[PDB]
């Protein structure tokens, strides 16, 4: 019906995919910073998932906050004092865009162990929309799945919460997935979701839909099907905490595939 | 971005929202006519409020010709700026002050399939308005109008997740906000265009309650109390009672006499309770209603 809006999801889709190209992120930026690395990076991505679930922030939200870092960082140099500062602000400013009540400045400033003052929030909140010249309606691996979850026939919950948390796990690792647009790893993450659930592949419908096929997924979905063999040694753990809760099905406790067969 | 204060000459007050004032004021440089809304950071102890970063950043996305346009944004460390296109009027002075023995239907059909174009690419891009009202549709010398004032806007994503409630001024509210539905869509908008429709034609509100219950009672009085049969799944809705009284169904040519059989088959798809059978701005467009639509000027 009309909340799966009908006569605009087209639409929706292909200006998504215009979009998605417009706020993309440096691929090389992190070689190009001179004081942080990867490791920093997926240090304060896992961080910025605790601050989600401590305070009951949609998934929506940590997307776009991640969106608005890794911009930031394709044009802006920063010493790794400061690297917490501006994953503060990016996730206050993606509160503010998508939380129906978002937290208050103080209380970011407080889960940052008052490292930095609400000043030094406020004035950085203010360079990242400059920097950004406040284009914050990003298109994330999440507005995606929730359309390439209109095709599973009939809706899983389990597909649905384990291709989320598969395209969380991507937002940890510049190394590889900044080079792959958000509907990539989402569609790469739903065919592995749905092939782990169910056994079932990349639906037609979809190809339709997106012009994708495993073909032009499968450089996305090896590097996904790595992370998710991976990601119980991963140094990043938060996201796997947070998918063991029910009402992520705890997806996390699922089996990974140890094959795809293409 | 382009632009400082430097270049522009304040002419008077034009309007005050709850973010601050807006002045028409005058490029020097270029001689164009602007709207500034000053959003005031410095008396701001919450940073930038969500507000003026939703109307920003969603009108910056927004060309179309039914959509006042956002030219700039001036941003000191005290002060932020939106410089908005000028227009001279709002539909609802219109109707005040002008529209004393009536809006001509010409001019009606004019401005209904001018904002069905403007709330349609809105949609078309997952932009929901949440406030259409006569007072936030703007009108130039040329004969344009142009949806305005996103403050109340929002991003969704398909299907909606739930959003904030108890959205879109009173009596322009759509029974599945009143009701206390879990989600809401683009329908919403399409119940206040209705409204609107509805307003143009008789130059009055068309349901005007006093609270979120008369506004469901006054609806009800007029489109008849829904059932299962109208609206399959309203008995279930979270703030749906039993004891709600069972209204009739009045005819529709009893609730805008002057209307035609088309404007009331238009007028009828947009207050369809059923926000799934509600029609959609795109449909609405090739509504029969406007087979002779031209852009007449005030
Ligand atoms: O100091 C911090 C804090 C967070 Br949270 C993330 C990254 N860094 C850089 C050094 O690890
Ligand atoms: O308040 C005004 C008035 C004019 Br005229 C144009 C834009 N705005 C801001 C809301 O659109």
């Amino acid at each position: 019906g009309v909340n799966e809006v009908p006569d605009y999801h087209e639409d929706i889709h292909t200006y998504l995919r215009e979009m998605e190209v417009k706020c993309k992120p440096k691929v090389g930026y992190m070689k190009k910073q001179p004081d942080i690395t990867n490791s920093m990076r997926a240090i304060l991505v896992d961080w910025l998932v605790e601050v989600g679930e401590e305070y009951k922030l949609q998934n929506e939200t940590l997307h776009l906050a991640v969106n608005y870092i890794d911009r930031f960082l394709s044009s802006m140099s920063v010493l790794r004092g400061k690297l917490q500062l501006v994953g503060t602000a990016a996730m206050l400013l993606a509160s503010k865009f998508e939380e129906i009540y978002p937290p208050e400045v103080a209380e970011f400033v407080y889960i940052t162990d008052d490292t930095y003052t609400k000043k030094q929030v406020l004035r950085m909140e203010h360079l990242v929309l400059k920097v950004l010249a406040f284009d914050l309606a990003a298109p994330t691996i999440n507005q995606f799945l929730t359309q390439y979850f209109l095709h599973q026939q009939p809706a899983n919950c389990k597909v649905e919460s384990l291709a989320m948390f598969l395209g969380e796990l991507s937002l940890i690792d510049a190394d590889p997935y900044l080079k792959y647009l958000p509907s990539v790893i989402a569609a790469a993450a739903f065919h592995l979701a749905l092939y782990t659930v169910t056994g079932q592949s990349w639906p037609e419908s979809l190809v339709q839909k997106t012009g994708y096929t495993l073909e032009t997924l499968k450089p996305c979905l090896l590097d996904l099907h790595q992370t998710y063999l991976r990601a119980p040694q991963h140094a990043q753990q938060s996201i796997r905490e947070k998918y063991k809760n029910s009402k992520y099905h705890g997806v996390s406790l699922l089996n990974p595939p140890e094959t795809l067969n293409v | 971005g382009p632009g400082s204060m430097e270049n522009f000459q304040k002419v008077e007050k034009i309007g005050e929202g709850t973010y601050g004032v807006v002045y028409k004021a005058r490029n020097k440089l270029t001689g164009e006519v602007v709207a500034l809304k000053k959003i005031r950071l410095d008396t701001e102890t919450e940073g930038v409020p969500s507000t003026a970063i939703r109307e920003i950043s969603l009108l910056k996305e927004l060309n179309h010709p039914n959509i006042v346009k956002l030219l700039d944004v001036i941003h000191t460390e005290n002060k932020l700026y939106l410089v908005f296109e000028f227009l001279h009027q709002d539909l609802k002075k219109f109707m005040d002050a002008s529209a004393l023995t009536g809006i001509p239907l010409p001019l009606i059909k004019s401005y209904l399939f001018q904002l069905l174009q403007g709330l349609a690419f809105c949609h078309s891009h997952r932009v929901l308005h949440r406030d259409l009202k006569p007072q936030n549709l703007l009108i130039n010398t040329e004969g344009a109008i142009k949806l305005a004032d996103f403050g109340l806007a929002r991003a969704f994503g398909v299907p909606v997740r739930t959003y904030t409630h108890e959205v879109v001024t009173l009596w322009y509210r759509a029974p599945e906000i009143l009701l206390g539905c879990k989600y809401y869509s683009t329908a919403v908008d399409i119940w206040s265009l209705g409204c609107i429709f509805a307003e143009m034609v008789t130059r009055r509100a068309l349901f005007p309650g006093d609270s979120e219950i008369d506004q469901l009672f006054r609806i009800f009085r007029t489109l008849g109390t829904p059932d299962e049969v109208v609206w399959p799944g309203v008995t279930s809705m979270p703030d749906y009672k039993p004891s709600f009284p069972k209204w009739a169904r009045q005819d529709f040519s009893k609730v805008v006499p002057p209307l035609d059989e088309d404007g009331r088959s238009l007028l009828s798809q947009m207050l369809h309770y059923d926000p799934n059978k509600r029609i959609s701005a795109k449909a609405a467009l090739a509504h029969p209603f406007f087979q002779d639509v031209t852009k007449p000027v005030p």
